[PDB]
RNA sequence: AUGCGCAGAUACCGGGAGGAACGCCGAUGGCGAAGGCAGCCACCUGGUCCACCCGUGACGCUGAGGCGCGAAAGCGUGGGGAGCAAACCGGAUUAGAUACCCGGGUAGUCCACGCCCUAAACGAUGCGCGCUAGGUCUCUGGGUCUCCUGGGGGCCGAAGCUAACGCG
């Protein structure tokens, strides 16, 4: 039930360098699960650029685990939702019930894992942070206990146990930073479950980018009418400005932000 | 002030500059001294000479506090570590034993050009 | 891995006659036998180009020596084709 | 199945029911693999000459068996697993050698 | 070779198939726990060769520092 | 110089993480078509040395062509970068210094699967057999093991070979 990254048609006219993948459960999905609106218009009034749709299924995950902190469950499965950057296992619990939850590495189909109490460190079950044995891996993780998995590394194979100090464990988060979280807080155990889909390769793009709901943006776009910068001409623009009466693209956000120190350091950058 | 008559002495030397530190009898220190220490710059600091020099502080200080006993660590290798080790046990203040460590490699992580041209 | 016993055994099906300590026959049996589990081998491993080669040289020989079984006769030879499967 | 020597240090910090515990699930894990001894021994706790296991002492534990060649690897790893484990060490069963006769 | 020491009469009759010798295998420690050479144990390839090997097996799992702080320098 | 440190470094002590490497032993030593291959353990494997003379019955030596194989560099996607590190940036230089030196830091260096076959690819010397003093050492298999014998490595080395080395 895992997936096939790479099969690319081919020559197919211009439908070139697209990339399939596919996961092997192939069930279609089951019982729990609504659906959601049509936002990009929203509150009523409409809001920013691309946003188009493209077929309509919709989802409901566990993001909560302390609600049975034990009864085993065995992977019912792989599968996944029109959502999420790396699927999902629909999992079973001993008790009858299931839950669709996270996918972190390769697990197995009627695996089982749980967590809670003390779950063993295998990939897989959960843990409140504390039993974190730090130099592993998580991700799902929260940081504040009760708020939920609060920090859904989507396919984002990040949580990186670095030490602890105080009520708060240190982690190295994607992004290529160290915040922390109070131990009893809790993190999945291990890491996600794509990537290679971070590579994919899709094909004409308006056929792609649309399907994939998504439409446009088109900067200085000519008749800088509005769009902040420059037209009505060639030549790129000059002041160094962005769309909606904008500051470029090299300036702060944060402040205060009593967030900030309260945690995390490292500062906001990566080198590879 | 801590006095604790006994501690541990540490000679680690460069070769272009030398040091040596008073550390209790555990591991964290108190006072030292070294070849730019000695009102010293450029080559020089990595003289027996100023070994002997800073060694000296290193003692009066030593002094300077409840110890003069020590046990002598080894780290690597002074141009000159002798005229250094050497008016240490001199001032004596106590010349007790010596440890052996200048803690050697065992291969695995390829020099700089200096010690490249050392296939 | 390699069974001496069930070898000797088979060394036995085939030298016709029990007193076969090493001839035609039993340079196939074995060149085959072995020739084949090892290649198994090969098969779930992918990288031993030196073992790879060798088992090469040694199946060469084996086919080989097998030349001479028909240069001389082939006939007892077509039948040890047979009792083995091997060249078909 | 050949045999091979079991060595195979255990942590020094343990106790009754726990020296009970893990070293049955020695045991029957042997067996499930299929080991089942030859010699059963052991010299008990003793030092090193290295701190590992962050201890300068531990409980070290001897069996020399039978068992199905290959599942060596796996039980293996079945018992590094245990944590407490601090040396997971198994030998072909050789032993001839004298050296200064 | 020099001669005011040596060590391949210090044990007779030694099987080196061994490992938990604490004792003999100590006897070619020296120091720092190097291992005391063809320049001491005067033994054939064979000796340097399987006796090291074991002498590996012993460090291995333990029970003998294979290097260590020298106390005396 | 430099760049880094009293917003305390450089040294000492304890703990953390990870990548790479693998000391003494280990050798002027070993295994491999070659390339080249090492901390130990285990899985599977191949070349290959000796002795009983037991088996077969010369089936064997050669290899154009092809077929698989392999330095390091570099490419391809997917991991990973502790250190080292063309490139780049400095600092030192001379008259010049893009390089030899010191201070930095990428790609790469490393793992998987794919791809390049590349060469002072070397012993600059194709392979297969048998004939012609000895001397010495060293590893390894068999023995009546002051040594002998089969094999394997460096050394000295009559004859002899070459324009000359030097092969022996």
């Amino acid at each position: 039930k895992f997936k096939p990254y790479t099969p690319s048609r081919r020559f197919m006219t211009v439908a070139d360098f697209s990339e399939i993948t596919k996961t092997e459960p192939e069930k279609s999905l089951v019982k729990p699960l609504k659906k959601t609106g049509g936002r990009n218009n929203q509150g009523r009034i409409t809001v920013r650029f691309r946003g188009g749709g493209h077929k309509r299924l919709y989802r409901i995950i566990d993001f909560k685990r302390w609600d049975k902190v034990g009864i085993p469950a065995k992977v019912a499965a792989i599968e996944y939702d029109p959502n999420r950057s790396a699927r999902i296992a629909l999992l079973h619990y001993v008790d009858g019930e299931k839950r669709y939850i996270i996918a972190p590495d390769g697990l197995q189909v009627g695996q089982q894992v749980v967590a809670g109490p003390d779950a063993p460190i295998q990939v897989g079950n959960a843990l409140p942070l504390r039993f974190i044995p730090v130099g592993t891996v998580v991700h799902a993780v929260e940081l504040e206990p009760k708020k939920g998995a609060k920090l859904a590394r989507a396919a984002g194979t990040s949580a990186q146990i670095q030490g602890r100090e105080g009520d708060y464990v240190i982690l190295r988060l994607p992004s290529g930073e160290l915040r922390k979280v109070h131990g009893e807080c809790y993190a999945t155990v291990g890491a996600v479950g794509n990537a290679d889909h971070k590579n994919i390769v899709l094909g004409k793009a308006g056929r792609s980018r649309w399907l994939g709901r998504r439409p446009h943006v088109r900067g200085a776009a000519m008749n800088p009418v509005d769009h902040p910068h420059g037209g009505g001409e060639g030549r790129a623009p000059r002041g160094r400005p962005p769309a909606s009466p904008w500051g470029w693209q090299t300036k702060g956000l944060k402040t205060r932000k009593r967030r900030k120190p309260s945690s995390r350091f490292i500062i906001a950058r990566r080198k590879k | 002030k801590r006095q604790v008559a006994s501690g541990r002495a540490y000679i680690h030397a460069s070769y272009n500059n030398t040091i040596v530190t008073i550390t209790d009898p555990d591991g964290n220190p108190i006072t030292w001294s070294s070849g730019g220490v000695i009102g010293y710059k450029g080559s020089r600091k990595g003289t027996p000479y100023a070994a002997q020099l800073a060694a000296l502080d290193a003692a009066k200080k030593a002094m300077a506090y409840g110890m003069q006993s020590v046990d002598v660590i080894v780290r690597g290798t002074g141009a000159g570590r002798e005229q250094a080790i050497r008016a240490l046990q001199a001032s004596g203040l106590q010349v007790k034993s010596i440890v052996d460590d200048t803690p050697v490699p065992h291969n695995g992580c390829r020099p700089k050009k200096k010690f490249r041209k050392a296939s | 891995p390699i069974t001496k016993e069930e070898k000797q055994k088979v060394i036995q099906e085939f030298a016709r006659f029990p007193g076969d300590t090493g001839s035609t026959e039993v340079q196939v049996a074995l060149l085959t036998l072995r020739i084949n589990r090892l290649s198994e081998h090969l098969k779930v491993h992918k990288k031993d180009h030196h073992s790879h080669r060798g088992l090469l040289m040694m199946v060469g020989q084996r086919r080989r020596l097998l030349r001479y079984l028909q240069r001389e006769d082939p006939e007892r030879y077509r039948a040890l084709i047979e009792k083995l499967g091997i060249r078909g | 199945m050949r045999r091979y020597e079991v060595n195979i240090v255990l942590n020094p910090n343990l106790d009754q029911s726990q020296l009970a515990l893990e070293k049955e699930i020695i045991q029957r894990a042997l067996e499930n693999y299929g080991a089942r001894v030859e010699k059963v021994e052991e010299l008990g706790l003793r030092r090193l000459a290295y701190p590992i296991a962050k201890d300068p002492q531990g409980y070290f534990l001897w069996y020399q068996v039978e068992m199905p060649e290959d599942r060596v690897n796996d039980l293996a790893r079945e018992l590094r697993i245990r944590d407490n484990v601090r040396r997971v060490m198994v030998v072909k069963s050789q032993e001839p050698f004298l050296a200064n006769a | 070779p020099s001669r005011k020491a040596k060590v391949k009469a210090t044990l007779g009759e030694f099987d080196l198939r061994d490992y938990r010798n604490v004792e003999v295998l100590k006897r070619f420690l020296s120091e720092t726990g190097k291992i005391l050479p063809r320049r001491r144990t005067g033994l054939s390839g064979k000796e340097q060769r399987i006796l090291a090997k074991t002498i590996k097996r012993a460090r291995i799992l333990g029970l003998l520092p294979f290097t260590e702080k020298l106390v005396r320098k």
